[PDB]
């Protein structure tokens, strides 16, 4: 029963993205200090809504998968997952590797993954505090 | 009260209230006191440190040419006062009197590949490449260490 | 269920900018001391225009990525940001490191979100008493 | 909720300036002292509609800044701050380096902001008897 | 109350009765008073000074061309009224009587690249270029240090 | 109790309880103990 509609009244103009249940100030406190400055004021622009359109789209595929059913691309909504997708695969080869260089996991399924809160994050790991914040 | 017995790997600090001096007394060994003197505290762990971790405690002793711990002639210890000191993996050492545990055992941080380091000088040193690195410097270390 | 129409009651006619919960009076203060008076009459009310502007860049970037969705240029919204970032981008180029200098942070990204309040503060930074003379 | 029309009443007929909440007897034995009576006659008010006017402009743009939105130059009452902007502009390069030597701050972003009572001042400073002889 | 055990690094001031004359009793030692004599207060940290900090004590002991300290002829110390002197990082000095911690432990200010220092002589002096700095003068220190 | 003033012709005697060892005072004198010892009895005459 999680908000639809509510979430393509947000949908951005170029195809980039509570609805979520996150927290957002820890994890931008998080990514500020593993050094996102340094990446340009464009830079970390375009890596933050690569990782919310990220985020968005495995919260999707966790909606679809409970009933069982990059390659992403319900037939009202199949546009905007068509557009997200081609907005995410293009952007996507800019950076290499850079899920283990911020420190978030091995690639882009391991890190939404996490940072969603359905898989277990370890003590080695520092993301510990991205959702216990919220639970403080 | 009288009777103190330190586990292996623990000290104390005693209290000679006839020079107001305090000491550690360590080992596996049980300690008689006198009058005088006085226990602060109940036997603490000596302080470990494991590979690829450290710690920093603030005001070090003194240690001469050899490490050997310099005293006062009154008893005391040799301190430096208000510094700290950067301890890497080497037996449990216990913390002699005046001494704070300031940053507990933190790992060694791993600097990735494609990653760097921005590292400033608070204070004027002389590093081990032959610089005399001014504070204020700027520094990048980069690599993958 | 912040203001939105009220800040655009209070837009600028160039594109620089209660509504932003700060402390104004503190901040003004803060910045009379490490010599903004030194860059000219001219140059301060330019600079304060600017810090203002990313002030409310960054309010609206955090609005906005709490639901998900120099780079940020709702349609209806959308012609005052573009010209909110043609405004930051032309005049961030007269001043190179300036948020270093003026201590506040590596650059405007870590600059806004210390200054909003939703990141901490360290000690060996002199930016404690921004919110907190809001305390008092 | 200050009086912004009010203000218009009180606008003269050049572009020179309680609605502005300041010890004017005060401030006016305060410059009597450092000799303000050596510049001639028609010099004193001239400095003194200076001084009105760049306080007047201080209070505006404290007005607006804490909304967040001779650079000042709402789109109601543009012309007179444009009009006050342009006569600032003018007589001020007769007066180079004058709040030093009249013991105001280092230039008048630094002077009217003391003045206006926003901003600390020094022990070492004689600034202090402008705010406290209206408390008495 | 006769009985005074002064902690390592520590002081106090005492008051001898018969001369009107006090002075300090440092060191980790006990101390056993007399009866005109008059401990002032509860014994207080040797103050100490930090590497990149310092601090400033009004009223500083004139101390002779070796820095040993000067007493007066009647058992009390020569100062230097109304003056300040900066002290920077050094042994945990005491405070000897009639002086005045006003600037506490306060860092040492680094100033930026691209960016300087307006300073101004308060009073005349004679700085290490070899200038007659009378006072008002004004100064540029630039640099990133 | 710690502070001893013996008389002049008078004595103490103290007890080292570090070493249970006693010894006497004499003269005209203030004697100050420590924390192990113990004087015995108020000051008599020689």
């Amino acid at each position: 029963a999680v908000p639809w509609t509510e979430l393509l009244s947000l949908q951005t103009e170029d195809g980039f993205w509570l609805i979520l249940n996150l927290n957002t100030n820890g994890l931008h406190s998080f990514l500020k200090q593993k050094g996102i400055q340094s990446l340009g004021v464009k830079g970390r622009e375009c890596l933050l809504d690569l990782i919310a359109t990220m985020l968005v789209l495995q919260f999707i595929r966790t909606r679809l998968e409970k009933e069982g059913i990059m390659k992403m691309d319900i037939p009202w909504a199949f546009e905007a997952i068509k557009q997200a997708s081609e907005w995410v695969r293009r952007t996507e080869g800019q950076y290499p590797s850079i899920c283990p260089r911020l420190e978030l996991g091995n690639d882009w399924d391991s890190a939404t993954k996490q940072l969603l809160g359905l898989q277990p994050i370890s003590t080695v790991s520092p993301l510990h505090r991205v959702l216990h914040y919220s639970q403080g | 009260e009288f009777i103190i017995r330190i586990p292996p790997y623990h000290y104390i600090h005693v209290l000679d209230q006839n020079s107001n001096v305090s000491r550690v007394e360590v080992g596996p060994k049980t300690y008689i006191r006198q009058d005088n003197e006085r226990v602060l505290f109940a036997p603490m762990r000596m302080v470990t440190v494991p590979p690829r971790h450290y710690c920093t405690v603030a005001n070090p002793v003194s240690r001469d040419a050899q490490g050997l711990v310099l005293f006062d002639v009154t008893g005391q210890v040799r301190l430096r006062h208000a510094d700290l000191e950067i301890r890497l993996a080497q037996d449990p050492f216990p913390l002699y009197p005046g001494e704070v545990l300031e940053k507990d055992i933190t790992p060694l941080q791993v600097v990735l590949p494609n990653t760097a380091l921005h590292l400033k000088a608070l204070l004027d040193f002389e590093d081990k490449d032959g610089d005399k690195v001014v504070a204020g410097d700027e520094w990048l270390f980069e690599g993958p260490g």
